[PDB]
RNA sequence: UAAAUAUAGUUUAAAAACAUCAGAUUGUGAAUCUGACAACAGAGGCUUACGACCCCUUAUUUACCCC
């Protein structure tokens, strides 16, 4: 059961973030949004109760998480679960001939900075807290659940970035479940493929009504309460630990 | 009303009439203000049942054939879905081109210059200008530009497509290319221009005037590139081709095919090479 | 929510087929235990109650199959879940060269025709029922779960034979997922490692003793419980679909 | 190098197998063509001359295959090389709810006897045969080569069949290596994509020419000869062994 | 054929990028050793004679990249193949609950950038290059290798950083490939296990001795030499494309 | 100014063939089926009608540029 537990929940502001803080809180369980100042989590934080609170913070810097995790001791006395949710994307090609254009570096590294090093910075900090949980009977002090993509398997023309970021995030799952298994915290991955978050509706409408059709089944965009629901499997299941889990309809996505 | 009358007495002095008239192809007559117009229309309607009929007596006599033949009368890698498969693998070009595809632009400010024929013809152009991008190794992002909602251009290209329409991977606006683009990327294609194109350019963006202007009005797509200061060119016909007759005006899928081929590295005489052959006596 | 559903689960007297049986009639679901007649599914269906039959069938056998769905569709009226949980394993290497033994071709065919045709023969049967339920409101005809081993993805000496059993089922899962998407069938695969099933008690008890000590975290063989809450996850999540998810605690099998 | 090298090559007769054998054969090694009676066997055998002799075989059958090893000591005293390239396919949807038909049993059943229990037929005789052979220098007495397909990680509708059989060589290819590790023989697998293999090219011209776009590069159809040449490549690396290598020209394969 | 090509060799002063160049220079490629100031790349070349050059460059920067491909094109005209070998690694646990010790974020991003970022900087640069060159008859421009590792699969304990930068190498090889694919450049990713590179060969002996021994086989560390050969069937072969090859003698990495 | 010319997807012939659009889960003639589209430059006429003939506009090509 989740009643009871204390989750930071990185990106929680919006998208599967947000769904994820709204299925956990109302499932008895306590959210922290970290998310940036600017992206109005401290509304959200209000609308889901006093079990969720909103921490102004930015993944990639080491002091914001910090900060922000010291704000969930503070309000809550503990961390359980942590839910990497914050993501970015760029749409660029590696190189394009016809038009002499080359993708920028700047972008290629922003992208790994949130996505990849961001993931890394909250998890290599969480588990120092949830380091400090006494076990419970089976032995876990927590549970850390990374968001991969679809991408980090299949990444589409002008992806690249995208799926480097996703990969690093899908290679490091295992090692990091090794580091983390002497000390009983499970790590998990999701690799949702095309859900109704802002990432996808930035794209023009009729690319996503196309890309919808093309889940095999379901055939529409994935559900973000769908991706709250597999976390919530994840946190409940103890032997769940170092995998990743594709969350995609059994969509493969072409060039 | 009295036309209903008036009709039947046509059909007996053998003007090239058809024996079945719609309801609303009588009011179609009403904008026929002259006997030659009223000619031309009924003998348009004359020869399209003519055709309809020629083409379904060859479908029973198909379908018979067809029947007969099967009453006289293994290890596979893939089942029998090609079509469908095809068009799956478009919709991902067609995705990929919506993002990353260069512009083209099929201006549709032209419906007050045309008559209902005209706008007929431009659809059907359209629809096969489409078809000819959708199939590309490397499809244009087609945008659809200066298409009023209410339009009679819009409502027929929503009848030929039906539920299709919606699901055309190309941008269909009621702005115009000069609110899309920058106006200096910006090349607007016209036989009347003065300067004549040498290399095609992928960081420009081509407009084509969706126009079929059979009652010819030369100098009006110019006249639009004008009162917006765009960049105009026309294709090096006279430069590449021997012409003999004809329009130097190409369709709307004519034009396509040689940007596309243009496109793809290939070269002008490649590319001209869906120039009609009845207009000239080859390349010089 | 797996209330009022009807599941198939083949190899349901013991095992994950079992626990499987347990917890969805445990959540309000009606359960049709498929297993060999000298299997003892009877008892353990008469214990689970009035919405647990049992179904003696062999899965390999498709007049077997067609008689258990024959009694599932009388006594419950419909099929919407099927969980595949029947498999046997054989220990052998392919060639020892010290003794000159060599893997017989017999044993190597026995495991393919239970834990792969079976697999096959189950699933081709139950679509067959499944079709004819009318989709619910997200479209959906049923949910088929197979399962798969680990030893599909790192399969140990001896396990020549069980591995490509098993990854057989992982490799037809997602065109089977295609095969069904047009009739809202959702198919997903699991692949336990190491679970305190009988299969793996039979083992020695310091090789097995030793096997819990090898998975990372937690350290003990899988509760088939745990296989249980992963299969009614998995039914739970409309999105799921065309996936294997390892259950294993984190472990890398070792030659 | 594989000169004076001694293949078996099964499916010898036509499509990759062929290319495998003209390309070995012309660089100084012996190659026998194990393939079935009706094939044009004996005619490519005598086409490629002195170092390549046919032995028909049926790979299902244990008899068919002893005879044929047994000919090929006969012939050229060893075996040094083992690919199997022979295979069917079939298509054939799981289950069709508008016409009512449900995938035979038959139909997957022989799929599977061909395509991975044949695989595995030869693999556990060559390898008594292979661990006749001294070491050299590098202690390694044979190679085997197995030929999976794209379809074990993409399979299309209607490939239940094909994909279970080539993911069961998938999921063998590792425990087999690690089986016949003390041997010294390197087990490895190669994923072909779309090739000009007979069966493709007898295909409408619409339909190869679709099938050729489809390859992102290069656009076309995979020659057998790619295929033999990394056939050889796999041969001549020493540290090849447990791996599954895609040939595919990058595609992944759509629904 | 590899005679006649250009390779841009990145970390071709040593270890697998150096084995390349010697390779490839035997057998009449040209190569440019791109490698850091300090490395001692001036002499490699000077060794490897006349078809082979220094360019001093990191390949973290884009000036120093262009420069390199600057000196490639002067010297010899074109660039057909690169290959990615320059790379670093840290050992440091995620965290150390016993120690109270966090590894570093500078840690982690220093790998990321010049593993990954490094890799992304010279494939997005040498696509300009290879883009100038007219495809081939097969319509081939160019081929770029990647290093990544098996530790991008099953990292160690210790191995989050390389893990995660070795993950996204191979995350994002086919969206290069796909976005790579209309010019003709093929785009493959080489998996090393353990090899015999000078930081291997510089580990305490009880440890290197152990992991040799734990490559079921060759039971040896990785021959440079056997890398190259890679690169070389890699290059020759035209229809590998947007695939990860293991090259680890089958071994699968204990925790 | 004069004479020939002008097929709006293409060509042929004096109505076809090839194409185009929508639908299709096609068991390998889908090599099909069901629909959509059907305008010999344009306008106006003459005639029992004709794609004939008579006019005007526009365009193309070849001659020619003031009597
Ligand atoms: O009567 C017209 C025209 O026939 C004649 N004319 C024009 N060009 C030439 C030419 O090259 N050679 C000859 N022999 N005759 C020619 O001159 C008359 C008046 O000229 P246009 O009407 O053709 O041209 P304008 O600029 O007057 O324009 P517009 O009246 O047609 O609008
Ligand atoms: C048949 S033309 C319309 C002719 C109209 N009289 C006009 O003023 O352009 C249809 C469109 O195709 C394009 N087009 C046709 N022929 C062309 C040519 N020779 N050179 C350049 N563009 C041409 C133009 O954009 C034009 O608007
Ligand atoms: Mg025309």
């Amino acid at each position: 059961s989740v009643k009871g537990l204390v989750a930071v929940i990185t990106g929680g502001a919006s998208g599967l973030g947000l769904a994820t803080a709204e299925r956990l809180v109302g499932q008895g369980a306590s959210a922290v949004l970290l998310d940036l100042p600017n992206s109005g989590g401290e509304a959200q934080a209000k609308k889901l109760g006093n079990n969720c609170v909103f921490a102004p913070a930015d993944v990639t810097s080491e002091k914001d998480v910090q900060t922000a995790l010291a704000l969930a001791k503070g309000k809550f006395g503990r961390v359980d679960v942590a839910v990497n949710c914050a993501g970015i994307a760029v749409a660029s090609k590696t190189y394009n001939l016809k038009k002499g254009q080359t993708h920028t570096l700047e972008d290629f590294q922003r992208v790994l900075d949130v996505n990849l090093m961001g993931t890394f910075n909250v998890i290599r900090l969480v588990a120092g807290e949830m380091g400090q949980n006494e076990p419970d009977q089976g032995g876990q002090r927590g549970v850390i659940i990374n968001t991969a993509s679809v991408a980090a398997f299949e990444g589409q023309v002008g992806q690249a970035a995208y799926s480097a970021s996703k990969g690093g995030i899908v290679g490091m799952t295992l090692p990091i479940a090794r580091d983390l298994a002497p000390i009983g915290i499970r790590v998990m991955t999701i690799a949702p493929g095309l859900f109704g978050t802002p990432l996808l509706t930035s794209l023009p409408e009729k690319v996503c009504n196309f890309l919808a059709s093309q889940v095999p089944f379901p055939s529409r965009l994935g559900d973000p309460a769908e991706y709250a629901h597999l976390v919530q499997a994840i946190i409940e299941n103890p032997f769940l630990n170092g995998e990743v889990i594709r969350l995609d309809g059994a969509i493969r996505m072409q060039p | 009303a009295a036309t209903r009358e008036f009709i039947e007495m046509w059909r007996l002095l053998g003007r090239e009439v058809p024996e079945h008239i719609t309801e609303e192809e009588l009011k179609t007559l009403m904008e026929c203000v002259s006997n030659t117009a009223k000619k031309k229309y009924l003998k348009y309607l004359y020869t399209k049942e003519k055709v309809k009929k020629a083409r379904q007596i060859k479908k029973e006599m198909k379908a018979a054939a067809r029947e007969e033949a099967k009453n006289i009368k293994k290890n596979f890698l893939f089942l029998r879905l090609w079509d469908r498969n095809m068009d799956i693998a478009m919709g991902w070009k067609g995705a990929q081109a919506m993002q990353f595809g260069q512009p083209l632009v099929f201006d549709m400010a032209y419906e007050n210059y045309m008559k209902r024929k005209e706008l007929q013809n431009t659809v059907s152009q359209l629809l096969e200008s489409e078809g000819w991008n959708r199939r590309n190794v490397d499809p244009f992002h087609i945008y659809f530009c200066n298409l009023k909602i209410d339009g009679a251009l819009h409502r027929e290209l929503v009848k030929r497509y039906q539920e299709k329409w919606d699901k055309l991977l190309l941008t269909s606006t009621e702005k115009s290319h000069v609110d899309l683009f920058p106006k200096d990327s910006i090349i607007y294609l016209t036989a009347d221009s003065p300067n004549v194109m040498t290399t095609f350019r992928h960081d420009k963006v081509y407009v084509i005037g969706s126009f079929v202007d059979k009652s010819m009005q030369p100098g009006t797509s110019l006249a639009k590139a004008k009162r917006l200061n765009l960049a105009t060119e026309c294709l090096p016909l006279d430069k590449y081709l021997q012409w003999e007759i004809g329009n130097k005006n190409l369709t709307l899928d004519q034009m396509i095919r040689i940007l596309l081929c243009l496109k793809n590295n290939g070269n002008w005489q490649e590319a001209l090479q869906f120039v009609p052959k009845r207009k000239h006596t080859g390349f010089l």
